[PDB]
């Protein structure tokens, strides 16, 4: 979706 | 070798502030800048005719809820890591970068970078498909990520797939402005300076950011005696920069400038012409 | 103190979009790279008064997490004026003025 969400810390 | 690239920076702030939005995210192909989502604007918007004409709303409405969500992820981050390295609150920033680049034998090359407070914190390699922690704290995300298996395949998707994928239509949309060649103008000043010639040839406007400068004199290029600028960028897109030397006032007309530009047909020669 | 935070202090180049010719406009830059954190009073001024009109583009970033900043302004360079970039930062123990070079 050529952005992602980060994974959280 | 390269042929293209596509990237993504985010930066998150605990505390905005004039010209600093809580989160911004920005993406480049090629280098250059093309949609920025901005948490005081709340949507992912087109910084180029090309991306703005070939999208469409859903671009817009997905991306814009990727960049809302990811605000939030960044502001729970930022507590954790607050938490974690034991500080007190004011300005703390995570960073990231990520993207994928298309290579000469058709293979991926990509990568995902984590920083807090101006050091490494954690990383990815698509390659090892592991996570590098820079210190015990990042340590603890590794290992709630490594062992869960969930983060590792989520980021190779994106990152051996997705990320890509959307390089390859960028590169289709944006062919006009991204394969476009703008020749450097290039001048020659001196002034005279106590009792120095200082001789910068300035290269100005050009496309892409490719370029040669090089001071001569005689048959030699005279590069231990050169100072040169970054490659820097102008407002619209083009790139800017120079090489400055000092010589005797005596001197003047043994020096010249040699700049080669892929936009130039041929490699040009630039004297101070007073 | 501040000699220790040289790695975190911002470098300046201040640049034309064009080489100038009198009277004829033109934009104005001051590229700002290498400061950390990210906070950074930048000024742009004719004959030492803020120009107005002053664009300050988004932080990005480089290889090692320092910052950078892009701040633009439309001017008309003339042979009688200087334009300088006030940057104050704190890493710095006072602010510092860039000159433009003028390239007529």
């Amino acid at each position: 979706m050529t952005m992602i969400t980060p994974p959280t810390f | 070798m390269v042929l293209h690239s596509l990237h993504y920076l985010d930066v998150a702030v605990s505390e905005p502030s004039p010209g600093i939005p809580q989160f911004v995210a920005m993406g480049f192909v090629d280098g250059i800048p093309f949609t920025r989502y901005d948490s005081e604007r709340g949507r992912m918007e087109p910084l180029t005719e090309w991306i703005k004409d070939s999208a469409d709303p859903e671009y817009w409405d997905s991306q814009t809820q990727i960049g809302v969500g990811s605000q939030h992820v960044y502001a729970r981050s930022l507590e954790t890591l607050r938490e974690r390295y034991n500080q007190s609150g004011g300005l703390h920033t995570v960073l990231r970068v990520y993207g994928c680049e298309l290579l000469s034998d058709g293979s991926v090359r990509g990568s995902e970078r984590f920083g807090y407070d101006g050091r490494d914190f954690i990383s990815f390699d698509l390659e090892s498909g592991r996570f590098m922690a820079a210190d015990s704290a990042a340590e603890i995300t590794r290992r709630r990520w490594e062992h869960e298996g969930i983060v590792a395949e989520r980021q190779t998707n994106y990152l051996k797939h997705e990320c890509p994928e959307w390089l390859q239509k960028y590169v289709g949309y944006g062919q006009k402005e991204l394969e476009r060649k703008e020749p450097p103008d290039v001048h020659v000043s001196g002034k005279e300076e106590h009792g120095t010639l200082i001789l910068s040839c300035h290269a100005y406007g050009f496309y892409p950011k490719t370029i040669a400068v090089n001071w001569m004199k005689g048959d030699e290029i005279w590069d231990q005696e050169t100072e040169w600028g970054g490659v820097v960028p102008n407002s619209d897109g083009t790139f800017h920069t120079w090489a400055r030397i000092e010589a005797l006032p005596e001197e003047r007309e043994q020096y010249r400038c040699r700049v080669e530009h892929p936009g130039m047909p041929e490699p040009g020669i630039f004297a101070w012409e007073p | 103190y501040f000699q220790s935070m040289a790695g975190e202090a911002p470098k300046v180049e201040v640049y034309a979009r064009s080489r100038a010719e009198e009277g004829k406009e033109n934009i104005l830059h001051c590229f700002i790279t290498g400061f950390h954190p990210p906070k950074i009073d930048v000024e742009l001024l004719k004959n030492g008064e803020p120009m107005p009109g002053v664009t300050y583009g988004d932080l990005s970033f480089n290889d090692k997490w320092q910052f950078q900043r892009l701040v633009y302004v439309p001017f008309i360079p003339t042979r009688e004026d200087i334009f300088t970039c006030r940057v104050a930062h704190s890493t710095m123990p006072e602010p510092r003025s860039y000159r433009w070079e003028p390239d007529f």
